[PDB]
RNA sequence: CACGGGUGACGGGGAAUCAGGGUUCGAUUCCGGAGAGGGAGCCUGAGAAACGGCUACCACAUCCAAGGAAGGCAGCAGGCGCGCAAAUUACCCACUCCCGACCCGGGGAGGUAGUGACGAAAAAUAACAAUACAGGACUCUUUCGAGGCCCUGUAAUUGGAAUGAGUCCACUUUAAAUCCUUUAACGAGGAUCCAUUGGAGGGCAAGUCUGGUGCCAGCAGCCGCGGUAAUUCCAGCUCCAA
């Protein structure tokens, strides 16, 4: 599902909040031409996708970094 | 702290009443007489006339045989003579107040090309100014608002890079010649 | 001037400084009570949340049902009966939406047929109601 | 049909050079290149074109006149003594390094962190 | 009641826009305005009709 | 008019509106003052109560092995929040100067580019010729009609003549580039390479035109319009303001 950059982050947060019990989180980053990068996320059931352009990487990467640091925790 | 000017000024001032019928009548007659583009072209010459008349009133409020008054009056008369609106025998600071927007619009390079007669119409002269066919003192003038000086009045002619003058023909003429030679063989 | 002495500057200045406050525009502009009563707080535009749509009955001779929106502001939280300007544009505004609220050109005063309405709506969810009326843009759904 | 005239001629013995404002008339063509400018100044002033450095052309409207500044050194050693390295690299006798400025700042801030002889060992 | 919103805007007849030759603009529009104001008409007796006057 | 209070008050040169007088603003590139989250103290040093210096407390926050360590973008970019409201995590010390042991090194000061309809200046979107027509100074004719030495406009009638906007080799520009100017070759007849923003009762320039609605929708900054022939709504056409 191709969404907005902010809607992608909200649905990605909802993917972790749904996978607080069981389920994998798949994040695929790749080059995109048709400068842009394709960033897609998959829990196994519902797929979301976005394309991040050059105009919004400073707005995107910092909130995405805080999202990952808040949502990923392994073993001590 | 950057190195730049920040100096600018509006050259036109809008009138106080927007829909005066006699004012629109006079401005529409001015545009239809001298080949203008909008009402801003009337209003900016009106505001330069307002500048000149305000300077003239400020000189007439000064006393006679004042050095600043004499210097500014002689300089303003020299400017009016060199733009060629006021005559060289008429030059006195009391005659500046009796000067008109029509005599200011007479010194337009569009109007001067129309009076010299190298162009057919006033708007056709403006087309020639836009399309860069005429020059003034070996310098191409692309803008019709060029205030032609009285000393530089006689140097108005066609430019060198011009098909109407001594130059290469235009795109339509080259395309028609190429199409004719291609049809002939 | 009434007292025309040579050195009555402080008398004229104190008398004019006392008598400026009886003007309606001067006192409203220089007291903070009108600025406190103003929901915008000295602002030209304001965003706010739609919560309900109200059909307001009209005043004397002209009798109709004007359309208003109970806008709850963000910068203060105050409630404004904002006016939907154009025809058939109440259907675009849904519940729980952010709308931009401006004045009506009488500087905070009720205008014409509508009692107790000072403000109106310009934009609806970052899409202008003028373009929604003309049909140029579409509401994002 | 290209004509070069000189204005404001000055002899800097304290810089060991000549200098003038160059006025180029070229009807019927575009702006002539700096190599042709150096060649025509060389055949004008009877010197080698290696010492003649010309820069800063501005073309007037209409298309028949440019204005540019140019200096004529005495020797290539004096030119390398007082001539800027960027205008030397315009012609190619000097070549500046390709070390980018942000990476040089990063290298300097990395050498600032480590104290001792290992400042050279931090870099690569 | 708020059930009658957009009533007349819904129930008016949708008339399609007529195709039209493009108008001259700017100095040419003002020149054509000057030509249709002054140099065409003649002084006539009685009250002069307006530009949009029709009967 | 002290003292006290408020300021949605850094002060000034200045900005806007302006007859003459005034009113409002000034955070904003220049001069001076204050400051680096809130205060307080100090070493060094000619010059600091300095925070891209430390020392303690409060608010906020990072790592940790739980013994401990480290922070101050009201700098340049950029981010969250707050919002009616505000730009690139670029290139370079080449122009300006500043500092150092100094001709050589450094400068997010500064310069140049990216966004940019805050604003200011100039300013494309057509012009000419030929047909039909509609008319104005002359001659002629009682009018009707006629000749063109002089004309002016209109009509998706036709015709070549001229140019950018774009495309794009090449110079020039510049620290290296970009843009401007120059310059080949392309490039326009609905020259579709199509200019919109508001209004048409009055103030206020501009339809008693047509269809629908029938005090409903709505228009209307003020007066007012709409209750089944709306010059005021909604659509078409026409016109007017820039
Ligand atoms: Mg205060
Ligand atoms: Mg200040
Ligand atoms: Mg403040
Ligand atoms: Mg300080
Ligand atoms: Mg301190
Ligand atoms: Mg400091
Ligand atoms: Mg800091
Ligand atoms: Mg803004
Ligand atoms: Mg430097
Ligand atoms: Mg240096
Ligand atoms: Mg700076
Ligand atoms: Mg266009
Ligand atoms: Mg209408
Ligand atoms: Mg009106
Ligand atoms: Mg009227
Ligand atoms: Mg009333
Ligand atoms: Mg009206």
């Amino acid at each position: 599902v191709l969404l907005e950059s902010e809607q992608f982050l909200t649905e990605l947060t909802r993917l972790f909040q749904k996978c607080r019990t069981s389920g994998s989180v798949y994040i695929t980053l790749k080059k995109y031409d048709g400068n842009k990068c394709l960033l897609r996320a998959t829990d196994g059931k519902k797929k979301i996708s976005t394309v991040v352009s050059s105009k919004e990487v400073n707005k995107f990467q910092m909130a995405y970094s805080n999202l990952l640091r808040a949502n990923m925790d392994g073993l001590k | 702290p950057v190195a730049r000017s920040w100096v600018c000024r509006k050259t036109y001032v809008t009138p106080r009443r927007p829909f005066e019928k006699s004012r629109l009548d006079q401005e529409l007659k001015l545009i239809g007489e001298y080949g203008l583009r909008n009402k801003r072209e009337v209003w900016r010459v009106k505001f330069t006339l307002a500048k000149i008349r305000k300077a003239a009133r400020e000189l007439l409020t000064l006393d006679e045989k004042d050095p600043r008054r004499l210097f500014e009056g002689n300089a303003l008369l020299r400017r009016l003579v060199r733009i060629g609106v006021l005559d060289e025998g008429k030059m006195k600071l009391d005659y500046i107040l009796g000067l008109k927007i029509e005599d200011f619009l007479e010194r337009r390079l569009q109007t001067q090309v129309f009076k010299l007669g190298l162009a057919k119409s006033i708007h056709h002269a403006r087309v020639l100014i836009r399309q860069r066919h005429i020059r003034v003192r070996k310098q191409v003038v692309n803008i019709p608002s060029f205030i032609v000086r009285l000393d530089s009045q006689k140097h108005i002619d066609f430019s060198l890079r011009s098909p109407y003058g001594g130059g290469r023909p235009g795109r339509v003429k080259r395309k028609n010649a190429k199409k004719g030679q291609g049809g002939a063989g | 001037g009434k007292c025309r002495g040579l050195r009555t500057a402080r008398k004229l200045r104190s008398h004019r400084r006392d008598q400026k406050w009886h003007d309606k525009q001067y006192k409203k502009a220089h007291l903070g009570t009108a600025l406190k009563a103003n929901p915008f707080g000295g602002a030209s535009h304001a965003k706010g949340i739609v919560l309900e749509k109200v059909g307001v009955e009209a005043k004397q001779p002209n009798s109709a049902i004007r359309k208003c929106v109970r806008v709850q502001l963000i910068k203060n939280g105050k409630k404004i009966t904002a006016f939907v300007p154009n025809d058939g544009c109440l259907n675009f505004i849904e519940e729980n939406d952010e709308v931009l609220v401006a004045g009506f050109g009488r500087k905070g005063h009720a205008v014409g047929d509508i009692p107790g309405v000072r403000f109106k709506v310009v934009k609806v969810a970052n899409v202008s109601l003028l373009a929604l009326y003309k049909g140029k843009k579409e509401r994002p759904r | 049909t290209v004509t070069i005239r000189t204005r404001k001629f000055m002899t800097n013995r304290l810089l060991q050079r000549k200098q003038m404002v160059i006025d180029v008339l070229h009807p019927g063509k575009a702006t002539v290149p700096k190599t042709e400018i150096r060649e025509k100044l060389a055949k004008m002033y009877k010197t080698t074109p290696d010492v003649i450095f010309v820069f800063g052309f501005r073309t007037h409207f209409g298309g028949g006149k440019t204005t540019g500044f140019g200096m004529i050194y005495d020797s290539l050693d004096y030119a390398k003594k007082n001539e800027p390295k960027h205008r030397l690299a315009r012609h190619g006798l000097y070549e500046k390094k390709k070390t980018s400025r942000k990476q040089r700042k990063e290298r300097k801030n990395r050498m600032k962190k480590v104290r001792g002889t290992a400042k050279a060992n931090v870099g690569a | 009641s708020l059930a009658r919103v957009g009533k007349v805007r819904g129930q008016t007849l949708k008339v399609a826009k007529q195709e039209k030759k493009k108008k001259r603009t700017g100095r040419a529009k003002r020149r054509m305005q000057y030509n249709r104001r002054f140099v065409n008409v003649v002084p006539t007796f009685g009250k002069k009709k307006g530009p949009n006057a029709n009967s």
